[PDB]
């Protein structure tokens, strides 16, 4: 669950 | 480095 938002968070910090 | 966490109704990130 919490991992969504640091995977998320990747994505657009990538 | 760059993570985030769930924090209330939307995601937040986090880069230090």
């Amino acid at each position: 669950d919490d991992k969504d938002c640091d995977e998320y968070c990747k994505k657009t910090k990538e | 480095e760059v993570t985030g966490h769930i924090e209330g109704p939307t995601v937040t990130v986090h880069c230090k």
